[PDB]
C-alpha cells in the first residue's frame, strides 16, 4: 500500500514525541470527557451513607477516608483539566477546610451540560457569558435563605449543635460523641478577642482501646521518658532552656594549654566545682522542673538529681514553643537563673503509662488556659487518622463560625431553591444566553442526585416531592435519609445546617474552574520525561 | 540415603565401606609414590 | 483514549466482588492461626530469609512473622498488636471472631443488603454484649490480703495453661505472682530482669530477690581478689578509672626536664588520688559504666576489693533500685547515704557462665529471673510465656473482676443476643442472630482442637444454658462439659471487653470500603 | 465473583508448606537419621569419626558435640539436636 506522508508546516517542524490537539472535537470534547470521568470518580463518597475507599500510593502506604481532599492528593493525574479541577478543590480546601466534593461535582455537571449546548449550535463565549450572568445572579440570591444564624460561640451545648453536621457528615454514629469532644476542646481555648488559631489543637494517637475511650485534657503530652530521677510534680515552677544544659564553649577554636602541674591538677576540679555553683543558682530560685531543647550533661545531670530538680529533655523547636505558650514561659538561650517573669507554672507534671506508650503530661485545672490536646483511643492506625481527620474538619467549622455567624439549610433545600429562581429569573432573558442559563439552573439538582443515589432510592422521585413542596413556599425543606421510601424533612428543626461562606466559596470557584477550563482551544504537549 | 536431606549442597558423607576404601587408597597410594627412593640404591 | 486520566499501571476494582474477595482474604488470615488455641493446641514453626527459625504460639507474633501485603488482611494483624499492647492476652480469639463475623454476614451483603445496616446492627449487638459482660462480673468488694492472692494464681495458671510451661503452670504462677507483688505502684515492666543461660531442666528456673547479671570484661589481676563478701558496701559510679588524657583538647608545653617529671608524676597522683578517695570511703564493691584499668583491677585487688566495669545501664539502674544508693558521676562527695547495702554478694559458675549475685536486700523492688532450658527457642518461648502471665496479673492487680472461661462467657453473651433479637422486627432481627450465632467459635474450636464431638457438645452446652449455670464450658480432661468458676478457670473481664470492641471495630471498617486503587511501583 | 488468584502473602508463589501429620513424620525421620549416624560412636568399642573443614582441615574425633558441631545442617530438627547436645556439654 502507500501512506499519509505528512503535512507541510506545523506538522513537519514538530519535534519527535510532542501532542498538538486542536479544535473543538480534539480539544474540547476530550477535556469534558476526563473531567467527567474525575467527577465520576469520587462521586460515590459523598453524603453522610457515602462509603470509604482505600488507596495505595507510590510508597505503598495505606489510606482509608472518604474525604476528597485526601483521595485527589493521595491520585496521581495526568491530565491537564482534571488537574485544574484539582487545584479549584485544593484552593477551596485552603480557603475554608470544607466542600472539597460539592466543587467536583457542580464542575463535573456545568462541563457536561455545556458539551450538549456545544452539539446544538451555541459558541463557547455564549455559554461562557450565561454562566458568569448566573453565577451572579446565585450569589445576588444566595443572602436571603439565610436562616438560624449563631449566637453564643461560649456555649458548649450550642456549639455541639452547630458542629454535629460536618462530623455526621464523614463519622455516621459517633458524631454526637466527637461533636461534643470538639466542642469541649475549641471552647476550652477561645479568648476574649475574636482571634481563634486553628494550630492551637493539638492531636495524640495511643493505640489501645476504643474510639469512646477518647479524650480532652487541658494541657500538654509528649511521647517522652523524664531524664532524670524524679518522676512527678505537685506544684510546678517551670524554667525552659533553648541551649543545651551543659557548660558551654567558644565558637572560636579553643585549647586548654597548661604549663605548671598544679593546673593539671586543678582543672577538672574547678570545672566541677563551677557547673555545680550554676546548677545550684538556677536551683535556689525555687525551680521544680527544667526543661532543655539540646543535649544534657552527665556531672549536670548528677547535679539535678543532687538537689531534686526534674529534668525533660523535649526537642522539636516547634514543641518548645508550644510549651512556652502553654505553661507562660520565655526561652532563654543562654544558662542563667531565670527572673520571675521569665518563669512558667504549671500545676502537675507528671510521668505516665497508657497502652504500653509512656508520656510526660503538663495539666492544669483552668478550663481555658492557652491551648488544650485530643487523645485518640482507636484499634487501628487508619481509623486514627481518619477521626483525626474529622476532628479537624469541626476545628476549620468553628473557625468559620467564628469569622461569619450566618447558616444555611442543607440536604439539597438550598441547591433546589437556587435552581428554582435561577430558572425563573432566565425564563425571561431574551438572547441567546437564556439556554447557558437554564443549564446552569439544571446543574444544581446533582447535589440532591447524588445524595438519594447514595441512600438508595429513587432520585427522581425525590427531586419531584422537593419541586412540588417548595411551590408551595416551604424553603427549609430536604431529602430525608433515615426513611426507606423517599420523602422529605424540615432541614430547620432537624438541625442541618451549613455555613454561607462556604457554599459562596464553593460556587466561586466552581463557576471559575469550569470557564477556565472551557477558554481552552488547543493544546501543546512536550513529551515526557 | 534417607529421602530427607540432612546437609547443604555440597556437603558429603561417605560410610563404613567407602570410607575404608578411599583411606586405604589414599595411605597406600602414598606409601608407593616414595617407596622408589628407599636404601643406597634409591633414586631421585 | 488519547491522553488518559490516571497513570498506566493503576489497578482499581469496586462493587460486590470485591468485598467478597475481603471477606475472603480474612479467611485464610484466620486459618493460619486457627490450631494453637486451647490446651491442646500446637505451635507453629517459620523461617525467614536469612535461615532462622522461630517456634511460636502467640497469635500476634506468627502474624507479625509472617508477611501479609493484603490491605484488608492488614487489619486482622493490626487488631492483634493492639490487644497484645493493650491487654496481653487474647490475640487468637480477636482474629477468629473478626473471621467469623465476616463470614456469617457473608451472604446478606452478597444479596445486595446496604452495608450500613449492618455496621448499626453490629454496633447495637457490641454494646449490649459489653453491658452484659459488665453486669455479670464476679469482684470481692473486702475479700482479704490472702484471697488476693488466689485470685492472682488463678489467673495466672487458666493463663499458661496453652503454652509451652502447661506441666510447671503451678511452680511459675508462684513466682509471677511475686514478681509483681514485689515491683512499686507504677508497675513498670523494665524493672523485671530476664536471664537465659544453657543447659539445665526448667525446674531448674529460679527467682532471685535482689539482682543478678552476667560477668564482663576483665584484665590482669581480676582473678587475684576474693569472690564472697557478707556484709559489703556498694560504689555505683559513672566514672571511668584509668590512666588517660585529661582532655582530648588539651596540650602540654614545657621547658624543662624537671616540670617534664612533674608532669609525668601529675597523672599517677590524679589517679591514685580517686583510688583512695573510693577506698576510703568503706566500699567493699565497686560497679562502673566505664572502663576499669589494669592499674585500677591490680589496686583494688591489692587490698581485698571487687571492681567491674562496663556494667550494662540497665542492670546498673535495677542494682541501684535494689541496694538504695545513687549513680555518682564525682567521687568527691561519697557519702554513706550514697552507697548500697546487700546482706550477701558472690559469683557464681552457671551452665559455663559466670554471673554476679546480690542477694539478701529486704527494701527490694526489683527481682530477676533466671531460666534454664536446652535450646534458644526453647529460652525464647519460655519467656513469651512469661510475658502473658505477667501482663494479665499486672491488669488483675489494676482491677479484680473476673469471669469464667472455657466458653462459658460466649455461650451466655449468644443466649442474650438471642433473646433480645426475637423483640426487634425487620432485617436488625436476622443480623442480630448472625452476631449472636458467630459468637459460639470458641468452644467449637477448642473442641475441634482437643478431638471431640463438637455438635453433640455444643447442644448440651446450649441446653444447659438456657433452662435457667451461667458459668458451665467445655472440659478438655472429662470429654463433656463442667461449671468452670468452681473448676477454676478463670480470667479477668478486659480480655473479652476489649476482645469484642477490638473485633467488632474491625468488622464494620472492611464492610464500610467500596473500591481499592493500587498505584504504581 | 471469580475469586481469581489473589495474593495474600510476599512472594506467595515461590514459598512451601508443611501441614499435618506429614510434618511430623517428617521431624521423626530427620531425628532418626541424626540418631543413627551418631549411634556407632558409643561405647569402649566404638569408633571414629574424620571431618573435613571447610577449608580443607581434618579432624578425628569421638565427641558427639564436636561431631554435631562440625557438621553443617539445613533440618530445622537436626539443628535442635545439635543445640541439644550442646547445652548437654
Ligand atoms: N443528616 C444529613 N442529612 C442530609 N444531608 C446531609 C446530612 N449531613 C450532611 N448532609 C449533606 O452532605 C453534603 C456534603 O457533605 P460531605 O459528604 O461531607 O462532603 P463535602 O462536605 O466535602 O461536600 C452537604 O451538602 C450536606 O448538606
Ligand atoms: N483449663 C482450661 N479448660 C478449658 N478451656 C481453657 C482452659 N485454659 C484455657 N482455656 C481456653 O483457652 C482460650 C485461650 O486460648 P490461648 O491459646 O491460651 O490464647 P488466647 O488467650 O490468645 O486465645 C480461652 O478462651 C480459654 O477459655
Ligand atoms: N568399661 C566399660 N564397660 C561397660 N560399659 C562402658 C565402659 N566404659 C564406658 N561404658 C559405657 O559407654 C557409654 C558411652 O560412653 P562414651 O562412649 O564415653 O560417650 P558418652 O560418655 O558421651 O556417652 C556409657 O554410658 C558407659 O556406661
Ligand atoms: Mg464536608
Ligand atoms: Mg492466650
Amino acid at each position: 500500500a502507500l501512506h499519509v506522508p505528512k503535512a507541510p508546516g506545523f506538522a513537519q517542524m514538530l519535534k519527535e514525541g510532542a501532542k498538538h490537539f486542536s479544535g473543538l472535537e480534539e480539544a474540547v470534547y476530550r477535556n469534558i470527557q476526563a473531567c467527567k470521568e474525575l467527577a465520576q470518580t469520587t462521586r460515590t463518597a459523598y453524603g453522610p451513607n457515602g462509603m470509604n475507599k482505600m488507596v495505595i500510593n507510590h510508597l505503598e502506604k495505606l489510606f482509608v477516608t472518604n474525604d476528597a481532599a485526601t483521595i485527589l492528593r493521595e491520585l496521581e493525574v495526568q491530565h491537564p483539566a482534571a488537574k485544574m479541577i484539582v487545584m479549584a478543590s485544593h484552593m477551596q480546601e485552603q480557603e475554608v477546610g470544607d466542600g472539597t466534593n460539592f466543587v467536583l461535582v457542580f464542575a463535573g455537571a456545568l462541563l457536561e451540560l455545556a458539551e450538549e449546548l456545544l452539539r446544538i449550535g451555541l459558541s463557547v463565549s455564549e455559554v461562557i457569558e450565561g454562566y458568569e450572568i448566573a453565577c451572579r445572579k446565585a450569589h445576588e440570591i444566595l443572602p436571603n435563605l439565610v436562616c438560624c444564624s449563631a449566637k453564643n460561640l461560649r456555649d458548649i451545648d450550642e456549639v455541639s449543635s452547630l458542629l454535629r453536621t460536618s462530623i455526621m457528615s464523614k463519622q455516621y454514629g459517633n458524631e454526637v460523641f466527637l461533636a461534643k469532644l470538639i466542642a469541649q476542646a475549641c471552647v476550652s481555648i477561645f479568648p476574649d478577642s475574636g482571634h481563634f488559631n486553628v494550630d492551637n489543637i493539638r492531636v495524640c494517637k495511643i493505640l489501645g482501646s476504643g474510639i469512646s475511650s477518647s479524650s480532652v485534657l487541658h494541657g500538654m503530652v509528649f511521647k517522652k521518658e523524664t531524664e532524670g530521677d524524679v518522676t512527678s510534680v505537685k506544684d510546678a515552677k517551670i524554667a525552659v532552656y533553648s541551649c543545651p544544659f551543659d557548660g558551654m564553649i567558644t565558637e572560636t577554636k579553643g585549647t586548654v594549654l597548661i604549663k605548671t602541674a598544679e593546673e593539671l591538677m586543678n582543672f577538672s576540679k574547678g570545672e566541677e566545682n563551677l557547673m555545680d555553683a550554676q546548677v545550684k543558682a538556677i536551683a535556689d530560685t525555687g525551680a521544680n522542673v527544667v526543661v532543655t531543647g539540646g543535649k544534657v550533661a552527665d556531672m549536670a545531670l548528677h547535679y539535678a538529681n543532687k538537689y531534686n530538680i526534674m529534668l525533660v529533655r523535649l526537642n522539636s523547636k516547634w514543641d518548645l514553643r508550644r510549651l512556652c505558650k502553654t505553661v507562660g514561659a520565655t526561652a532563654l538561650p543562654r544558662l542563667t537563673p531565670p527572673v520571675l517573669e521569665e518563669m512558667g507554672h504549671c500545676d502537675s507534671v507528671y510521668l505516665s503509662e497508657v497502652g504500653d506508650t509512656q508520656v510526660v503530661v503538663f495539666k492544669h485545672e483552668k478550663e481555658d488556659g492557652a491551648i488544650s490536646t485530643i487523645v485518640l483511643r482507636g484499634s487501628t492506625d487508619n481509623l486514627m487518622d481518619d477521626i483525626e481527620r474529622a476532628v479537624d474538619d469541626g476545628v476549620n467549622t468553628f473557625k468559620v463560625l467564628t469569622r461569619d455567624k450566618r447558616l444555611v439549610p442543607g440536604g439539597g433545600a438550598t441547591e433546589i431553591e437556587l435552581a428554582k429562581q435561577i430558572t425563573s429569573y432566565g425564563e425571561t432573558c431574551p438572547g441567546l444566553e437564556q439556554y447557558a442559563i437554564k443549564k446552569f439552573a439544571e446543574a444544581f439538582e446533582a447535589i440532591p442526585r447524588a445524595l438519594a443515589e447514595n441512600s438508595g432510592v429513587k432520585a427522581n422521585e425525590v427531586i419531584s416531592k422537593l419541586y412540588a413542596v417548595h411551590q408551595e413556599g416551604n424553603k427549609n425543606v430536604g431529602l430525608d435519609i433515615e426513611a426507606e421510601v423517599p420523602a422529605v424533612k424540615d432541614m430547620l428543626e432537624a438541625g442541618i445546617l451549613d455555613t454561607y461562606l462556604g457554599k459562596y466559596w464553593a460556587i466561586k470557584l466552581a463557576t471559575n474552574a469550569a470557564v477556565t477550563v472551557l477558554r481552552v482551544d488547543q493544546i501543546i504537549m512536550a513529551k515526557p520525561a | 540415603l534417607a529421602p530427607v536431606n540432612i546437609f547443604k549442597a555440597g556437603a558429603d558423607e561417605e560410610r563404613a565401606e567407602t570410607a575404608r576404601l578411599t583411606s586405604f587408597i589414599g595411605a597406600i597410594a602414598i606409601g608407593d609414590l616414595v617407596k622408589s627412593t628407599l636404601g643406597p640404591k634409591g633414586m631421585d | 483514549t488519547p491522553v488518559i486520566l490516571l497513570k498506566e499501571g493503576t489497578d482499581s476494582s469496586q462493587g460486590i466482588p470485591q468485598l467478597v474477595s475481603n471477606i475472603s482474604a480474612c479467611q485464610v488470615i484466620a486459618e493460619a492461626v486457627r490450631t494453637t488455641l486451647g490446651p491442646r493446641g500446637m505451635d507453629k514453626l517459620i523461617v525467614d530469609g536469612r535461615g532462622k527459625a522461630t517456634i511460636s504460639n502467640d497469635g500476634a507474633t506468627i502474624l507479625k512473622l509472617l508477611d501479609v501485603v493484603h490491605p484488608a488482611a492488614k487489619t486482622l494483624v493490626d487488631i492483634a498488636k493492639s490487644q497484645d499492647a493493650e491487654v496481653g492476652d487474647g490475640t487468637t480469639s480477636v482474629t477468629l471472631l473478626a473471621a467469623e463475623f465476616l463470614k456469617q454476614v457473608k451472604p446478606y451483603v452478597e444479596e445486595g443488603l446496604h452495608p450500613q445496616i449492618i455496621i448499626r446492627a453490629f454496633r447495637t449487638a457490641t454494646q449490649l454484649a459489653v453491658n452484659k459482660i459488665k453486669e455479670i462480673a464476679v469482684t470481692v468488694k473486702k475479700a482479704d490480703k490472702v484471697e488476693q492472692r488466689k485470685l492472682l494464681e488463678k489467673c495466672a495458671m487458666t493463663a499458661l495453661s496453652s503454652k509451652l510451661i502447661s506441666q510447671q503452670k503451678a511452680f511459675f504462677a508462684k513466682m509471677v505472682v511475686d514478681a509483681v507483688m514485689m515491683l512499686d505502684d507504677l508497675l513498670q515492666l523494665k524493672m523485671i530482669g530476664i536471664k537465659k543461660v544453657q543447659g539445665g531442666a526448667l525446674e531448674d528456673s529460679q527467682l532471685v530477690a535482689g539482682v543478678a547479671f552476667k560477668k564482663t570484661f576483665s584484665y590482669a589481676g581480676f582473678e587475684m581478689q576474693p569472690k564472697k563478701y557478707h556484709n559489703p558496701k556498694i560504689a555505683l559510679l559513672n566514672v571511668e578509672l584509668e590512666l588517660k588524657a585529661e582532655k582530648d583538647n588539651a596540650e602540654i608545653r614545657v621547658h624543662t626536664v624537671e616540670d617534664y617529671q612533674a608532669i609525668v608524676d601529675a597523672e599517677w597522683n590524679i589517679l591514685y588520688d580517686k583510688l583512695e578517695k573510693i577506698h576510703h570511703s568503706g566500699a567493699k564493691v565497686v560497679l562502673s559504666k566505664l572502663p576499669i584499668g589494669d592499674v585500677a583491677t591490680q589496686y583494688f585487688a591489692d587490698r581485698d576489693m571487687f571492681c567491674a566495669g562496663r556494667v550494662p545501664e540497665e542492670d546498673l539502674k535495677r542494682t541501684m533500685m535494689a541496694c538504695g544508693g545513687s549513680i555518682q558521676t564525682s567521687v568527691n562527695a561519697l557519702s554513706a547515704d550514697v552507697l548500697g547495702r546487700c546482706q550477701v554478694f558472690e559469683e557464681t559458675q552457671i551452665g559455663g557462665e559466670r554471673y554476679n549475685f546480690f542477694t539478701g536486700c529486704p527494701k527490694a523492688k526489683t527481682c530477676t529471673f533466671i531460666l534454664r532450658g536446652g535450646a534458644e527457642q526453647f529460652m525464647e518461648e519460655t519467656e513469651r510465656s512469661l510475658h502473658d502471665a505477667i501482663m494479665i496479673v499486672r491488669r488483675a492487680i489494676k482491677n479484680d473482676s473476673v469471669v469464667a472461661g472455657g466458653g462459658a462467657i460466649e455461650m451466655e453473651l449468644s443466649k442474650y443476643l438471642r433473646d433480645y433479637s426475637r423483640t426487634i422486627p425487620g432485617k436488625q432481627q436476622l443480623l442480630i442472630g448472625a452476631y449472636a450465632k458467630a459468637l459460639e467459635i470458641i468452644p467449637r474450636q477448642l473442641c475441634d482442637n482437643a478431638g471431640f464431638d463438637a455438635t453433640n457438645i455444643l447442644n448440651k452446652l446450649r441446653a444447659r444454658h438456657a433452662q435457667g449455670g451461667t458459668w458451665y464450658g467445655v472440659d478438655i480432661n472429662n470429654e463433656d462439659i463442667a461449671d468452670n468458676f468452681e473448676a477454676f478457670v478463670w480470667e479477668p473481664a478486659m480480655v473479652r471487653i476489649n476482645a469484642l470492641t477490638a473485633a467488632s471495630e474491625a468488622a464494620c471498617l472492611i464492610v464500610s470500603v467500596d473500591e481499592t486503587i493500587k498505584n504504581p511501583r | 465473583e471469580y475469586g481469581r488468584p489473589f495474593l495474600i502473602i510476599k512472594d506467595q508463589d515461590r514459598k512451601s508448606r508443611l501441614m499435618g501429620l506429614e510434618a511430623l513424620k517428617s521431624h521423626i525421620m530427620a531425628a532418626k537419621a541424626v540418631a543413627n549416624t551418631m549411634r556407632t560412636s558409643l561405647g569402649p568399642n566404638g569408633l571414629d569419626k574424620m571431618m573435613v573443614d571447610k577449608d580443607g582441615d581434618v579432624t578425628v574425633t569421638n565427641d558427639g558435640a564436636t561431631i554435631l558441631s562440625m557438621m553443617d545442617v539445613d533440618h530445622q530438627i537436626a539443628k535442635l539436636m545439635v543445640e541439644l547436645s550442646k547445652s548437654q556439654d
